[PDB]
């Protein structure tokens, strides 16, 4: 209006059937069922205390 | 792997009471007396005149304590109570006959520690074991030998029983144990002649590197390819080491290496 009254803008977002997704890679992208980590001697030969 | 003693020489227990318990001006390990004032001068005079003479009857003591310690007979957080009961009981029955038997034991344990710084067990194993096959009396007799000669020098290496078998252990703190009994049990259908149980191919893979033994026969291939083997692993690792430090001037490359390398 010409007698607005201000504004305080607030965004958001809604996702309705997502599943986030957080994939166990290197460069986060899928090369394959198998990632680049996982088939590592690091995460594969050593028990890992995950939190 | 604690300081059983707090000697710096873990044995000669007279030498480590020497330590403990004596001024650290009379021990060795490894002034201008004159211009020293009157008092320290004349007391060091008087001292070296008529010496002080001493008991030597706690010095006894503790030196027979660490020696118990050393031995392990007494456990490190009571040997000041076996110091005192020591103490107490010599008190209580003290002569000269006493002070030389204590004496007599200090010199006979000092020796016995210092000569002192599983075979039993290993011919009980094999007087159980049968000693005639009717596969051939060489093999066996050789690979027996063989056993002897390993476990004999291996540095730290212990058999013992576990109720009705016999084990054999690498080492104290290992993970490597080997069923002496079932792996014999095994081998004896087949000394003269894939079908070998994992704990006799450990036993096998242990005692190659040290063994006579016919290469016709059946453990005579078996122990010449397992010393293949092993002489491929040992240039394996350091065709392995070489490779990964001239690649390092990444994990990945230790991924890559050992995967084409098994």
């Amino acid at each position: 209006d010409p007698r607005h009254a201000l504004r305080d803008p607030e965004r958001k977002f809604l996702c309705d059937r997502t599943l986030w997704r957080i994939p166990f890679s290197s460069n986060f992208m899928s090369m394959g069922s198998l990632t680049d980590l996982g088939q590592n001697l690091l995460y594969a030969n050593a028990a890992h205390a995950l939190d | 792997e604690a300081p059983r003693s707090l000697g710096p020489a873990p044995s000669n227990p007279s030498l480590q009471a020497l330590f403990q318990s004596q001024p650290s001006a009379e021990q060795e390990w490894h002034g201008d007396f004159g211009s020293q004032p009157q008092a320290n001068r004349f007391g060091a005079i008087l001292e070296a005149v008529v010496p002080p003479r001493s008991d030597p009857t706690h010095e006894k003591v503790l030196a027979i304590v660490n020696a118990l310690l050393e031995t392990q007979a007494i456990r490190r957080d009571e040997a000041g109570q076996m110091y005192t009961a020591l103490l107490q009981r010599v008190a209580r029955y003290n002569s000269v006959n006493v002070q030389g038997n204590l004496d007599r034991l200090i010199q006979d344990v000092k020796e016995a520690l210092a000569q002192r710084e599983s075979v039993v067990a290993l011919n009980a194993f094999l007087s159980t074991q049968p000693a005639v096959v009717e596969r051939g009396q060489e093999n066996y007799v050789a690979f027996v030998s063989a056993l002897k000669l390993m476990v004999t020098e291996a540095p730290q290496s212990e058999v013992y029983q576990a109720g009705p078998s016999f084990f054999f252990q690498t080492s104290r703190h290992g993970s490597q144990t080997v069923n002496l009994s079932q792996a014999f049990d095994n081998l004896r259908p087949l000394w003269g002649v894939s079908l070998l149980t994992p704990n006799t191919r450990l036993l096998l893979l242990l005692i190659a590197p040290f063994t006579g033994i016919s290469r016709d026969s059946y453990l005579g291939h078996l122990l010449t390819l397992y010393r293949e083997t092993i002489g491929n692993t040992r240039v394996d690792e350091t065709t392995y080491n070489e490779i990964t430090e001239v690649s390092r001037a990444d994990a990945s490359n230790l991924q890559a290496t050992l995967n084409y390398l098994l």
